[PDB]
DNA sequence: TTAAGTGGAGCTGGATGCTCTGT
DNA sequence: TCCAGCTCCACTTAA
RNA sequence: ACAGAG
């Protein structure tokens, strides 16, 4: 079947190819997920918040760094207008303790909460081949950190399906860690699956991978109007 | 659109053609000119012209910091030395500013001193660039290093060091600064004005603008090595100037096998000497059925080899001339196998034909213009001498 | 900032202001003259050959048009690109072999350009 | 901001002095003193979208309906049609029926 | 990319309602209509694409891209999403194709070519690491799978 | 495969060699079918050349009419007396000692 | 197989052996099917359905 | 009010076809290397000293090339015709003559012909005997008149330079890399020296890579190295933006962490870095004044010209990481066709600079040791140098040469002459750059560029799909031209120098620069005014009709192409909804009057290129026509190539059809020429009867097919027959194959030499 | 203070469809 | 032209 | 080493 064919998703021979090459990193991995509460999209986009990466700097209304005779510092103004529509559980002590994360090994003393919404980060010294003028380097890098979610889903997105009787809400994620949106808050972590072998095999376990071998090629040959009997890719897996 | 504002005199001014130059500055914006700070030295080389500055920046105001003033000035000069030194005093006291050259050519650019109603011009000796120097860093590294420890054909011109003591050995000129607040500054600028007349007629500036156009525009070739004769298919529609007009003629009448008269004037226009020239166009073309036809002599001389493909021929020229003979007595060619009393090839006759003419069924061909009149031109003996002619041409027909 | 004209050049230069103006002006390459008894070839007519007198008359148009006639032909005047750094006209003389005057004249603000009208060149003889 | 030395157009840095903070050129003595409060607002770009879909009517927003599929023979159809490949000189088709939710995707 | 789901949507409206116009007015005795009835050679694309209408000619799931600049071919205003400009076809293949129209078919079809020349060296390679890993296995007597070793 | 230039080929062939002209079938243009349909009716013809054809076997009539014309067929340098092979043994490598 | 100038390969078994693997194995009888998914291969083609 | 149409206005395709177009590309390149280049060539290399003793000198003065000879036994010499070439397996040849002025003690010694060696003189050139003759006097050469030519023929057969296609060299390409980030370069190719440079954001800064640099250094050492030394300066030549200014921070924060300020500090820290082949500080001077950035000129170490060109690549790396609009490799504005001039002036350069080095090492082998006895270099002028190098690689099709790394492979063929298509379809094929390396998938799509230049169905099926090409039928190829009037043209339409600027003028919204073939001629307002002026400028005939002007609005550039080896295409001008082109210019075309320069110089037809009609509007017919249209297509047949042209009615069929009878077209046995029958070729192959096809396309016409065809009309039932016709095979009559039909004939060859040895024994 | 075990980054070596038919 | 192993180098814990 | 064919 392999002569016959050739969220974006890779089907044909790339598919069958990134299967049996068996490699570690496959080309747009994507994580099903199921909601327990599937009924509204109120909860839905909850969920969706908590899993997706989120950086500072998507929140952040202004970013000004502040030059004072006696200190400087760079202050960040929260936008929590967008955190009441985007449904978020960030604040300005939730933001204290995202930073001093793997930045420039900032100090927990260094970085206050004055209100709720402003977060004033005052640099240090990098003392290893930076200046102290590295107030120019927290400008174009603290906008860059996560402070809700999980760093390597790089997007997700609300599913609704199509039957006339009901209408339940699952949740398509573009990411590669099976283990973290597995254990949230709200997804329904005994039905998730996904199409990267490794993760699969890395999590539940190597039957869980023969299964998922079994499904996706036989998922992928179907899309291209193509019929193996199942016995040829039990064998396989 | 009439010149409704402003019609604004232009005139010219040479008293200081040779000195003016034009200093601008790269980094420093248009507010923040150099009319207050003081100048020590002014250093140039006339030919190769190379300007290099000293201004003295001063230490009372806030914006020293005297800290690093002292040890800049520590690392430029000696500790004690000063004998000759880059800077006087324990600071740095001088900022030096050095030019690099724009363009080799100032010819094209001129400076305007816009009065009242009138604007005056002189040239500009040379465009300069000067930029603030940053050569003490490289003393101070030079001072701080010194402390610690039948030849071939050459290419020397191409060379930096050689450029170098070519540029060293021109000695330097030492000038007096003037800043604009000066009252000298004032007495120069009026010798950018020209003492004039308000209108003057100009005796240069005399040219038109087509030979304004051909003079910065120039021609690519000033003769060519080869002369065009002209047999190939050279532009008809080009009065080439070193072709005769006849040869164009020539050209022309091969090109266009039949044509009516009336378009010699609309080609040449009234200016050609049109009645001294038939006796170069009846060299060339004759008029037959209103019309002209092209001689026999212009397509093949007699040693030419066939044209065509198939069974080879040879040129017998009369075989054409007869052809030519019977559209002038007859109306046309008007029976269907003339190919067998002058026995040469079909592909000769039906081919040859096919340039002057179309077919229709069974009566041969048809005449491709109209019936113009023969006598449109002034004439009247060629009329009959015509018919003299065209009797010797068919006396000649009659030997064969 | 909107970019201005020459007609908006020379109208505030006038009419607004009676204080004169540095300007630094380009030419074409040849200026339509023959160099007058310079020993020539139809070589270059730049100013370095002309004298000093009037050259020419400046024209302001209507509807914002502005030409150089300088003799029988019409030139263009176009504002080039505006300069906004430092530049200062000087007078050097070299009054003696190792000495001389350095003197600043004024700071030249506008930059104009001119070029030759080829349409209208062109449209006297057609090719 | 880049801000530049007014004498030899190098980059200031901000350092500390014995009553201000300073600019200060790394290349020559300038220093320049922060007297007042200065600032540079940055104001990035706030994350606009909230992006649900999958709605039914964003999946039949194409052309077929009422045909008939080899398999369930239902109207609410959801069709696809490819010709790029010319070793099939036949034509190309993919169907999608979801009336029943059925939910064939054949040949 | 709205814009680019309502044009495919109108336009193919049009194929389909200009395809089941022309089957409905075919006679039986129709030659292609019988092969493509019984299913021997053929189909009713292939019918309704050389009678009614061209389709929209699509190259890798979506309309023409631009070559020059801002549009397809200098034959188009720039900007310009309409139909003719981007690679829908209005005649069939019994009226002839414009010169544009003809372009687009081609281009649409070169895919197709390059995607079966692509093919080979895409696919024999898998066939000959799965048939080095695979050649081994055997079904016993004792109704087991077993390897070589 | 959709040729329908074939089919429209060798109806203008069809209709050129009854009058005596080459009916010009140039890209974007060329001589239509309204016109060729003209001059097979004319000759006899049907105007789609479609012919009443009695079967050379039998002898009775074809059910359906079969449309005849002129197709100008190439021959190609691909012949079968230049590829047809056998070896029952013959001669062999050297190095690996096979055929 | 297409006969537009195609061109295919025959081989003579020398073996009773390898006469009788290819016989009872290999058949045309014997491979109506194609072993992936059941379907039948040898069948009717166009002018024959037609 | 219906527009009207000029009915006549396919004329001007057969005016076309007897100067330009249909393989006179071959040929007025071939006539340009052997009447210009070969001059360039020995100006380059006019005098020859040797080391060792000097005061002598060889001094070349002129060359020439001429008409074809044969060395024959006894030192007859005579002229020969091309078929006398083919039978006796020679090569067919004229001798280069050189004359020189060369020493002997006696200062001025001079000779004036002296045969150096034998150029392959290719068909129906300027030199040939087969040009300008009458068709009867090609029988007696027995050649036919219909054989188009532009091939050699070398040890007896018949050789075929290929078109090949590049891209085009100096020209900065903005491109992802395999990582995600976006770099630029440039293939710097001068005529000495091929090299390519990089500009790398390998981490948020800028480095610039080079082949002579062991690492790639950081962009502001480089800027402080080339004479600009203040960092404001150049952040004012990169861009003067916000965003701008802060993607290019981190570059001047780098090199503030090291403690290079001054030109001297970066010319010492770039010396250090070189691969070595004064070392420190000359070392590096001159690696950037003739390596990095080789195409742009520094005259006297002025190296402002150089530093606006890097700003110019910084700032379009900056503006292509914002918004991902990367160049393609794929637009045919950027892709430049090589002839076969301009390989054999690359060949021919090579073997004569090694002809000057070995007769230098004679003369320093000879003069110091020998004799007093004044020896002349004319005893060693061996003619075996040249000619054995130009037929070697004429004839085997490896162009190894040392001195530009050019190792081609496979550039030359032999002309098909299965059929007549076929020995015309291969003179207009184009071979790629890649020759599949990997299936690519890129460039073997059709893209919308190739629109009347290339052919979009005439293409190879199999591994080469997509990869040979074939031109237009109304197509032509640009040389290399002047430059002379460009420049000063340029410089008084308002121009400005780019030396009396700083950089920030480059970030105005106003401010456009010129570039001419990757060299800066400044900058300009009001670009229109320019453009428009240009163009009329050419339509007057004061700019030669093939240099191109465009515009590109994004990157804010105005190229000018002067360039030679890029593709061109004839189209009418259109000023207000109507064309130039009138009834009465027609009728003057077809009875004489005027010919198609006539239309070039009256503004009625212009050549538009592939970057120009980026910026036109073009009407196919006349009713398309509205108040924004520039330009009318001649004749939309021409889009299709040579072999689409003899297909009938090919817009009635499926596209992939096109194709297979573009392949399966050059197959078909047909006639070779008139000289079928003394003609001894490997393998030909001839039809008994042909007839000439019943509907025809005007291509067929154009390429005279109907002179000498390929096929047999058949009389076609299409009907279900017999069941030996399922899959494409069909019955035939055996009552016509008896009377005629399909009857071949096979040509086939065996020759035999016999050869005398060096031992004095012989063949019998 | 430093010994040590483990991350991340760059270098290296491997691979890229089956046959006939001719020069 | 794309992709697994191998080796080098900073970066914490732990004594 | 190149061109073909399926
Ligand atoms: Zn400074
Ligand atoms: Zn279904």
């Amino acid at each position: 079947p392999g002569t016959q064919m050739t969220m974006n998703i890779t089907l044909g021979v790339p598919r069958i190819k990134e299967i049996i090459n068996a490699s570690k990193a496959i080309s747009t991995p994507i994580i099903t997920a199921q909601l327990d509460k599937d009924d509204d999209a109120d909860y839905a986009r909850l969920v969706k918040g908590r899993i997706e990466k989120t950086l500072l700097g998507e929140i952040s209304e202004y970013i000004e760094e502040v030059f004072l005779p006696d200190d400087c510092f760079i202050l960040v103004k929260l936008s929590l207008e967008r955190i009441r529509l985007l449904r978020l559980e960030v604040n300005a002590e939730t933001v204290r303790y995202s930073i001093c994360t793997s930045k420039l090994r900032v100090k927990p003393g260094d970085v206050a909460v004055h209100g709720e919404a402003v977060v004033c980060v005052t640099p240090r010294e990098n003392s290893k081949s930076s200046m102290y003028y590295v107030l120019q380097f927290l400008k174009e890098d603290l906008p860059k950190v996560v402070v809700q979610g999980i760093p390597e889903v790089s997007r997700a997105v609300i599913h609704i399906d199509e039957q006339s009787g009901k209408e339940k809400y699952k949740l398509l994620v573009e990411g590669d860690n099976l283990r973290a949106v597995m254990a949230t808050h709200g997804v329904k972590g005994t039905r998730t699956t996904s199409n990267n072998t490794y993760e699969v095999e890395k999590t539940l376990g190597i039957e869980a991978a023969r299964t998922t071998i079994i499904n996706e090629i036989q998922y992928t040959m179907v899309n291209h109007g193509m019929s193996i009997d199942r016995r040829h890719v039990m064998l396989l897996s | 659109d009439d010149p409704v504002v402003q019609e604004i005199d232009v005139y010219l001014a040479k008293s200081l053609a040779e000195k003016l130059y034009l200093f601008q500055y790269p980094v420093r914006p248009a507010s923040m000119t150099y009319d207050d700070i003081p100048h020590l030295s002014a250093k140039i080389k006339p030919k190769q012209q190379k300007v290099e500055l000293e201004m003295a920046i001063d230490t009372l105001n806030p914006n020293y910091c005297r800290s690093k003033g002292e040890q800049i000035a520590l690392n430029v000069d000696g500790a004690c030395a000063d004998e000759t030194s880059t800077y006087s005093s324990k600071l740095m006291d001088k900022q030096t500013f050095c030019s690099s050259q724009t363009t080799s050519n100032t010819s094209r650019y001129a400076a305007a001193l816009y009065r009242q109603g009138e604007l005056h011009l002189t040239p500009l000796h040379g465009i300069l660039q000067l930029r603030p120097s940053f050569s003490y860093l490289d003393k101070a590294d030079a001072k701080h290093r010194e402390r610690e420890a039948e030849q071939a054909r050459q290419r020397r011109v191409q060379s930096y060091e050689f450029l170098q003591k070519k540029h060293a050995e021109e000695p330097w000129v030492h000038l007096h600064y003037y800043g604009l607040r000066d009252s000298r500054s004032e007495h120069e600028r009026q010798y950018l004005l020209c003492p004039g007349s308000s209108g003057v007629e100009n005796t240069e500036l005399v040219k038109s603008p087509s030979e304004y156009l051909m003079m910065l525009m120039p021609p690519s070739q000033e003769e060519e090595k080869d002369k065009p004769v002209a047999p190939s298919n050279v532009l008809s529609m080009a009065q080439l100037r070193t072709l005769p007009l006849a040869d164009q003629i020539k050209i022309l009448m091969k090109n266009v096998k039949v044509m009516p008269f009336a378009n010699l004037m609309s080609l040449l226009g009234p200016s050609i000497d049109s009645v001294a020239v038939l006796r170069g166009i009846q060299k060339v073309a004759m008029l037959v059925q209103g019309n002209w036809v092209v001689k026999s002599d212009i397509l093949y001389p007699k040693d030419s080899s066939s044209p065509h493909s198939g069974v080879p021929a040879e040129v017998l020229c009369r075989g054409r001339d007869f052809v030519m003979w019977k559209f002038t007595q007859s109306r046309w060619v008007v029976r269907k196998e003339v190919a067998t009393v002058t026995k040469l090839c079909a592909e000769d006759v039906k081919d040859f034909l096919e340039h002057m003419a179309v077919v229709r069924i069974n009566k041969g061909w048809e005449f491709i213009l109209p019936y113009d009149g023969e006598f449109i031109k002034k004439h009247p003996d060629v009329v009959q001498r015509q018919h003299m002619l065209w009797t010797g041409i068919q006396a000649k027909l009659e030997k064969v | 900032l909107p970019k201005d004209v020459s007609v908006a050049e020379l109208l505030r230069e006038l009419s607004l202001t009676k204080e004169e103006e540095l300007l630094f002006l380009q030419l074409p390459d040849t200026l339509p003259g023959q160099p007058p008894t310079q020993d020539i070839a139809e070589n270059a007519c730049t100013l370095a050959d002309l004298t000093e007198g009037q050259v020419g008359k400046l024209l302001i148009r209507k509807s914002g048009r502005v030409q150089l006639l300088l003799g029988k032909v019409t030139l263009d005047v176009t504002m080039g690109t505006a300069c906004s750094f430092l530049q200062e006209l000087v007078s050097v003389g070299l009054g003696d072999s190792r000495t001389g005057e350095m003197t600043v004249l004024g700071h030249v603000k506008h930059k104009l350009v001119c070029s030759p009208d080829f349409e209208s060149l062109l449209d006297h003889k057609h090719r | 901001m880049l801000l530049f030395c007014p004498g030899c157009g190098n980059g200031l840095i901000v350092e500390e002095g014995q009553r201000c903070h300073r600019f200060s050129c790394n290349t020559c003595p300038y220093v320049h003193n922060i007297t007042r409060k200065v600032t540079n607002r940055k104001y990035p770009k706030l994350k606009e979208v909230d992006d649900v879909l999958g709605g039914a009517a964003a999946w039949e927003n194409v052309d077929s309906t009422a045909e008939s599929c080899p398999k369930c023979e239902h109207p609410r159809a959801y069709f696809m049609q490819l010709q790029t490949r010319s070793a099939d000189e036949p034509m190309t088709t993919f169907y999608k029926c979801c009336n029943a939710q059925c939910g064939h995707r054949w040949r | 990319e709205t814009l680019e789901a309502l044009i495919l949507k109108e336009l193919s409206v049009i194929r389909d309602h200009a395809g089941s116009a022309c089957l409905r007015e075919l006679d039986k005795s129709n030659s292609p209509l019988t092969m493509a009835l019984c299913g021997s050679k053929g189909s009713f694309i292939n019918i309704s694409q050389m009678i009614a209408c061209v389709g929209q000619q699509a190259i890798s799931g979506s309309r023409v891209p631009d070559g020059f600049e801002n549009r397809s071919l200098p034959h188009f205003e720039k900007h310009s999403k309409l139909p003719a400009a981007k690679g829908f076809v209005a005649n069939s293949f019994y009226s002839g194709l414009t010169p544009t129209e003809f372009f687009f078919h081609t281009m649409a079809g070169r895919e197709g070519l390059v995607d079966t020349a692509v093919k080979t060296a895409e696919t024999g390679y898998m066939q000959r690491r799965l048939v080095k890993s695979l050649e081994d296995l055997c079904s016993q007597y004792d109704l087991t799978v077993r390897s070589s070793t | 495969r959709m040729t329908v230039g074939k089919l429209i080929e060798l109806l203008a062939g069809k209709a050129g060699v009854l009058d005596g002209r080459f009916h010009y079938g140039t890209a974007f243009g060329g001589s239509k079918v309204k016109d060729v349909c003209e001059d097979l009716v004319r000759h006899g013809y049907n105007y789609l050349g479609k012919d009443y054809v009695t079967s050379g076997i039998t002898g009775e009539p074809l059910e359906a009419y079969i449309y005849f014309g002129p197709v100008y067929y190439q021959k190609l340098k691909h012949m079968v007396l230049d590829k047809m092979h056998a070896r029952a043994r013959g001669p062999r490598a050297v190095l690996t000692r096979q055929p | 197989a297409d006969f537009d100038g195609d061109e295919m390969n025959l081989h003579l078994p020398q073996t009773e052996e390898a006469k009788a693997e290819a016989l009872v194995l290999m058949g045309t009888k014997a491979n109506l099917v194609t072993p992936r998914n059941g379907e039948p291969l040898i069948a009717a083609i166009q002018d024959f359905l037609t | 009010a219906p527009i009207p149409t000029v009915e006549e206005k396919w004329r001007l395709l057969p005016a076309f076809l007897k100067v330009k177009g249909l393989v006179k590309q071959h040929i007025d390149s071939f006539n340009y290397f052997i009447n210009v280049e070969i001059k360039k060539i020995m100006k380059a290399n006019e005098k020859v000293t040797s080391d060792a003793d000097p005061m002598w000198y060889l001094k070349y003065l002129n060359i020439y090339v001429g008409l074809p000879d044969v060395e024959e036994s006894f030192n007859v010499t005579r002229p020969v015709s091309p078929h006398e070439c083919r039978l006796r397996d020679m090569t067919y040849s004229a001798p280069i003559t050189v004359d020189i002025e060369y020493t002997r003690g006696s200062q001025r010694i001079i000779r004036n012909a002296l045969p150096i060696g034998r150029m392959p003189i290719m068909l129906r050139s300027s030199n040939c005997v087969l040009t300008g003759k009458t068709p009867a006097e090609f029988a007696k050469l027995n050649e036919c008149p219909l054989d188009p030519g532009g091939y050699f023929i070398v040890k007896g057969v018949e050789k075929v330079i290929l078109i090949q296609e590049q891209l085009s060299k100096n020209r900065i390409i903005v491109e992802a890399d395999r990582k995600g980030a976006v770099g630029a370069s440039v293939t710097s190719s001068t005529h000495e020296k091929k090299s390519r440079t990089n500009m790398a954001v390998k981490q948020g800064r800028f480095y610039l890579r080079h082949n002579t640099l062991s690492e790639d250094i950081p962009i502001v050492i480089i800027f402080k190295a080339m004479g600009v030394e203040s960092d404001q300066e150049i952040v004012q030549m990169i861009g003067t933006e916000e965003h701008v200014m802060a993607a290019f921070g981190p570059s001047l924060e780098e090199c503030q962490k090291a403690q290079i300020f001054t030109q001297m500090q970066a010319l010492k820290y770039i010396g250090n870095k070189v691969r070595r082949q004064k070392t420190k500080i000359e070392e590096a001077r001159e690696l950037l004044a003739s390596t990095i950035l080789t195409h742009v000129p520094v005259k006297e170490f002025n190296f402002r010209a150089k530093c606006i060109y890097t700003a110019v690549m910084v700032r379009r790396v900056i503006l292509a990481q914002g918004d991902n609009k990367v160049d393609d490799r794929d637009y045919y504005g950027n892709k430049r066709l090589e002839l076969a001039g301009q390989l054999l002036s690359l060949l021919f350069e090579d073997l004569f600079k090694k002809f000057n080095s070995e007769m230098k090492k004679i003369a320093d082998q000879v003069i110091p040791k020998q004799r007093a006895a004044q020896f002349d270099v004319v005893k060693h002028m061996r003619q075996d140098q040249i000619t054995n190098g130009m037929v070697n690689a004429i004839s085997t099709g490896n162009w190894s040469l040392k001195r530009f790394k050019m190792d081609r492979q496979g550039v030359t063929q032999v002309l098909s002459r299965l059929s007549y298509i076929s020995a015309l379809g291969m003179m207009t094929r184009i071979s790629s750059q890649f020759e599949k390396t990997r299936k690519v998938s890129g460039p073997r799509s059709l893209q919308p560029s190739q629109w009347g230049m290339l052919c979009p169905s005439d293409t190879p099926e199999g591994e080469a799909c997509g990869l040979v090409k074939n031109l237009a039928l109304m197509t032509h190829i640009t040389t290399d031209m002047e430059d002379g009037p460009i420049v000063k043209l340029a410089s008084n339409l308002g121009v400005e120098d780019v030396n009396l600027l700083c950089g920030e003028e480059l970030s105005y919204p106003n401010v456009f620069l010129v570039f001419l073939n990757g060299n800066i001629l400044g900058v300009i307002r009001d670009h229109k005014k320019l453009v428009n002026t240009f163009r009329l400028m050419r339509r007057a005939g004061y700019i030669n009709e093939f240099v191109s002007i465009s515009t590109n609005l994004t990157d804010r550039c105005v190229y000018i192409s002067s360039d030679g080896g890029r593709l061109c295409r004839p189209y009418i001008i259109v000023k207000k909804q109507k064309p130039a082109v009138t009834n009465k210019h027609m009728e003057e075309l077809a009875q004489g009057y005027r010919n198609f320069e006539d239309f070039l110089h009256e503004s009625l037809v212009e050549y538009l290129d592939v970057n120009e009609e980026n910026d036109c509007n073009i009407a196919l017919y006349e009713h398309t026509i509205n108040k924004d249209t520039t330009h009318l297509e001649i004749e939309p047949f021409t889009l299709l190539g040579v072999c689409a042209g003899l297909i009938p009615y090919p817009h009635h069929n499926q596209s992939p059809r096109n194709t297979y009878q573009c392949a399966m077209g050059k197959q078909a046995m047909g006639t070779i020429g008139y000289n079928q029958r003394n003609r001894i070729d490997t393998l030909m192959y001839l039809l008994a009867y042909p007839q000439k096809p019943m509907v025809k396309t005007k291509t067929i016409e154009l390429i005279e097919f109907e002179k000498l065809p390929a096929g047999q009309n058949a009389t076609v039932a299409v009907m279900s027959y017999s069941g030996y016709d399922i899959e494409d095979a069909l019955v035939l009559n055996k009552a016509s194959l008896d009377r005629g039909f399909g009857r071949c004939l096979v040509y086939k060859n065996a020759k035999c030499t016999l050869k005398r040895y060096t031992n004095q024994t012989f063949d019998k």
